[PDB]
RNA sequence: GUAAAUGUGAUCGAGAGGGAAUGAGCACUGUAAUGUGCACAGGAACGAGGAAUUGCUAGUAAUCGUUAUCUCAUUAAGAAG
């Protein structure tokens, strides 16, 4: 069954984030404490653990993609998902992508842990990454 | 024509050749009237907006709506 | 005079005595009756709602509303 | 009797860092934007290497906390702030990169413009007369 | 066995007549005959100012050329394909074939 | 989630036993139509008295989408009024709905000033307002009072809504809307 | 008092460097012009400068060198020379002093007279 | 380069609204930067506009983005959708 849809996103993304950090499965980019997520953003994130909320939300994008049986997700797709409206002085605001470097690092970390497999046209889940999510949800709803 | 230019490296002794890219008005003259302005380049027409409207009905364009 | 960034002991004492018999109370009341800033009206109000001295009745987006000891709702 | 136990410390009115005055009631982020050369972005960078909680007010900081920040301003490159975060990159006179603070900014811009004028650099001549130098059109806007 | 015949044309009345003519031919041979499939028309368009100079109220016109099309998918033996292809000439309609 | 009973406003408020309490207004104030959320798309505006059949709190949220920048932000208006009803229900102790009804009743001016002179110069005179125009002006004044009050003041907007509506229902001088109703009626009388 | 310096390098060293080395000092847009190679015109200008600095001796000045190579960045090989830069109307003369390094020849000549109503 | 307003939670607290002139840089297009992108500093007027004046009746006005539409090597604060 499509088990992921049974719980609310603003409870799931915070929940997994702790399981990640307590096992260090993803490691921060150099200068994560001062870098911005996009050229469209005004200031760096207010939470020091923003890198882990990215990791938690990336696995959610992949779980729902797997649930709906879509084509595999690309680095471009993820960059447009996290995009925003950039401020340009005296000109209309304009839609701009997220920066790729963060996303590339997360996907390469998850590859080394065996959580994400690279296909010829995108990235895909693996059995361990599915089962972690399954066993979390089964407690979390109860 | 794709014209070519010589250029020298920092030594001012070795030479290499580079190609000039075809861009701008210079080769996109109106096929009916040689004009350089208001040329419609879509659908591989190369005809100016003045010439288009007199020939449009011969080509087969119509104003439906 | 400008607003303040502490709730000193004697302001704290009298606020407890004043919050009973008040009906709906909100961030502004603490900041427009007494001299507290918005950033210290939030913190004190949140504290009293953990102590069961007040009770929260709405929290939709940032708009947040509370009730004291002489509140009473409608009845069917 | 119960006690609050969540109150800020007894606070000072204003304090001195950089031949500049900082309002003690102001929260450390927007407060360090008083010193010339500390913008918003770089203010957050320093505080997370000195390791001070962003939510304290400027008058609560000890001498120790003010020394921690003073040290990081005199030498950002020691505490792993990279050169692409700093005011003055690949200095024509020194080769090095450095971060200019307070009155150093105006002094450096002046000595630079003055040198160009001494040798007739057209860019420096325009800024002295109040004219524009980044290609902007001067017919319709920017009058008086 | 199978053939797919694309009749492509920038005139509607012609394509309607020629398809009715070919449909009649199909039903007169009776190989379990059927209608053509009406395809999404290709539409190429241009938008331009009417005046040859800047004077007056700027008035604009949209010209569009419509390429209609109809497909027959059909069952025939190779002789009947070779012989019937004599039908597919002297038309303002352009005619194209696919086979497997 | 919260309930499996009958339809109540915001799922909270009784929606029954409601009186207008001015026979001049009766037919023009819809407190019949049971709706869970003050939102409808019912296309009545293209009709002769169809804007009088729209429900009361609906007309009241529409009044908030103003000052230019807030055009179209109808969700925001619902968020605002929801909170105001909590403040009012608490403060007053009665169905917020009867506060809103009485605010309208008091805040509409009964006599007005107009140019009458046709065959010459246009000379101003008093005139008498219809039921429908009377309520249209009531909403307008209640809204205008709220907007301008909040502009550069530290108080929260849902709180200002509760301040004005109570006072208006109670016919007190304290209401911006009530004062301006007195002014119009006094000038009307001056030109009588 | 200290020797003239550009981005860390002394005039003695700087006057001895190849154009390829000097390129590691210059601003980004000037670097891109040297990476994309010199025109046939620019090469003649530079060879004349190298000839001139070599040929000149004593106290007599070398003759002026004229050029329509407006976008060329100034190089340590034309220090001390008198060079005429085309203004769209005339060869405007200037002497290439040390402080001009890191700029193009167009930066020191006006193609449009200053306006006073 | 495949929406944005928007939805929930935090935060900030009455020039933390606003981004104009300007500095030393880091890249891209191009035969050629003077054009464009990016990072850091800097922080001007403006606190709702005198006499006047322009459209708009319903999926309209106003708000919000987007153009495998046109210009187009690179350039939209322009039109046309
Ligand atoms: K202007
Ligand atoms: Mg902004
Ligand atoms: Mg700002
Ligand atoms: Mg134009
Ligand atoms: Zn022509």
């Amino acid at each position: 069954n499509t088990e992921i849809f049974k719980v609310r996103h603003d409870t799931f993304i915070p929940a997994l984030s702790e399981y990640l950090r307590t096992n260090k499965t993803v490691v921060p980019i150099k200068n994560f404490d001062i870098i911005k997520t996009s050229r469209g953003k005004e200031t760096s994130p207010l939470d020091i653990n923003w890198y882990y909320t990215r990791a938690a939300s990336i696995i959610r994008k992949l779980l729902i993609s797997k649930a709906k049986n879509e084509k595999p997700l690309s680095i471009v797709r993820f960059s447009s998902e996290y995009g925003c409206a950039k401020d340009r002085g005296n000109r209309p605001n304009k839609h701009v992508r997220a920066s790729k470097g963060i996303i590339i690092k997360i996907l390469n970390d998850l590859q080394e842990k065996g959580w994400v497999e690279k296909k010829e046209n995108g990235w895909t889940l693996k059995k361990e990454a599915e089962e972690v999510s399954k066993q979390l949800i089964e407690k979390l709803i109860n | 024509m794709n014209k070519q230019m010589i250029k020298y490296n920092a030594d001012l002794e070795t030479t290499f050749t580079v190609e000039r890219k075809d861009f701008g008005r210079t080769n996109r003259r109106c096929r009916a009237c040689f004009a350089y302005n208001g040329v419609i380049r879509k659908y591989d027409l190369m005809i100016c907006r003045r010439c288009f409207r007199e020939y449009a009905g011969d080509i087969g364009f119509k104003i439906y709506d | 005079v400008k607003r303040h960034e502490r709730v000193e002991d004697d302001i704290f004492n009298k606020i407890v005595k004043d919050v009973k018999n008040m009906r709906i109370l909100t961030r502004t009341t603490l900041s427009e009756r007494y001299n507290l800033s918005l950033n210290i009206s939030i913190k004190l109000l949140r504290f009293l709602e953990e102590n069961q001295i007040i009770k929260l009745i709405s929290s939709h987006r940032g708009s947040k509303i509370y009730a004291g000891s002489k509140y009473e709702p409608l009845k069917v | 009797k119960l006690v609050f136990n969540n109150n800020p410390l007894p606070i000072q009115a204003m304090i001195r860092m950089f031949n500049t005055n900082i309002d003690g009631k102001k929260q450390i982020i927007k407060a360090l934007t008083t010193i010339r050369g500390i913008g918003d972005r770089l203010s957050l960078a320093i505080l997370r290497r000195a390791k001070i909680p962003t939510d304290k007010r400027a008058g609560e900081l000890t001498e120790d906390e003010l020394n921690e920040i003073n040290e990081v301003i005199l030498n950002p490159q020691k505490y792993d702030i990279p050169e692409w975060m700093l005011n003055h990159q690949n200095d024509p006179i020194d080769g090095t990169t450095k971060h200019l603070i307070g009155n150093q900014i105006e002094g450096t811009i002046r000595l630079w413009n003055e040198r160009g004028k001494k040798i007739g650099l057209v860019r420096a001549f325009r800024t002295s007369l109040g004219l524009k130098v980044r290609g902007q059109r001067t017919k319709s806007n920017g009058r008086g | 066995i199978n053939v797919e015949l694309r009749l492509l044309c920038s005139n509607k009345k012609l394509l309607s007549d020629l398809s009715n003519r070919y449909y009649n031919y199909l039903f007169q041979n009776s190989p379990t005959a059927k209608k053509p499939r009406v395809l999404q028309p290709f539409i190429c368009d241009v938008t331009t100012r009417k005046s040859p100079c800047g004077q007056g109220t700027a008035t604009w016109s949209k010209y569009k050329m419509i390429i209609h099309g109809r497909m027959f998918a059909l069952q025939m033996t190779h002789q009947m394909l070779k012989d019937s292809a004599a039908f597919l000439q002297n038309t303002d309609v352009e005619v194209r074939l696919t086979l497997k | 989630t919260e309930t499996s009973g009958d339809i109540k406003l915001f799922g909270r408020y009784p929606y029954t036993d409601l009186e207008v309490k001015d026979i001049t207004l009766e037919k023009y104030i819809n407190v019949a139509s049971k709706v869970i959320l003050p939102h409808t798309s019912s296309r009545l505006n293209t009709k002769k008295f169809g804007r009088t059949k729209i429900p009361v709190v609906e007309r009241f949220v529409n009044a908030m989408m103003r000052k230019g920048r807030n055009n179209g932000k109808k969700t925001l208006a619902m968020r605002i009024v929801k909170d105001a009803f909590f403040i009012i229900e608490g403060v007053t102790g009665q169905n917020p709905i009867q506060i809103l009804v009485d605010a309208i009743c008091n805040s509409g001016p009964r006599e007005d000033s107009a140019r009458i002179g046709k065959g010459g110069v246009m000379k101003r005179s008093s005139v008498d307002v219809s039921p429908l125009r009377r309520i249209n002006i009531a909403i307008f004044l209640l809204a205008k009072g709220v907007r301008n009050s909040t502009f550069k003041d530290i108080k929260m907007l849902p709180e200002i809504i509760a301040e004005e509506l109570i006072n208006a229902a109670k016919n007190t001088q304290s209401s911006f809307a009530v004062k301006k109703k007195e002014e119009i009626e006094r000038i009307a009388k001056s030109n009588r | 008092f200290k020797e003239f310096s550009y981005k860390g390098v002394n005039l003695e060293t700087l006057t001895s460097m190849s154009i390829s080395e000097f390129k590691e000092l210059l601003p980004s847009k000037l670097r891109r012009s040297i990476n994309r190679g010199f025109s046939a015109a620019e090469r003649d200008f530079i060879k004349k400068c190298i000839k001139a600095r070599s040929e000149n001796t004593g106290l007599e000045r070398p003759e002026q060198i004229n050029t329509n190579t407006r976008n060329l960045p100034i190089l340590p090989t034309m220090i001390g020379l008198q060079i005429g830069v085309y203004s769209g109307r005339d060869f405007m003369p200037m002497v290439i002093k040390e402080e001009m390094l890191g700029r193009r020849l167009r930066d020191y000549v006006e193609t449009r007279k200053l306006c006073t109503h």
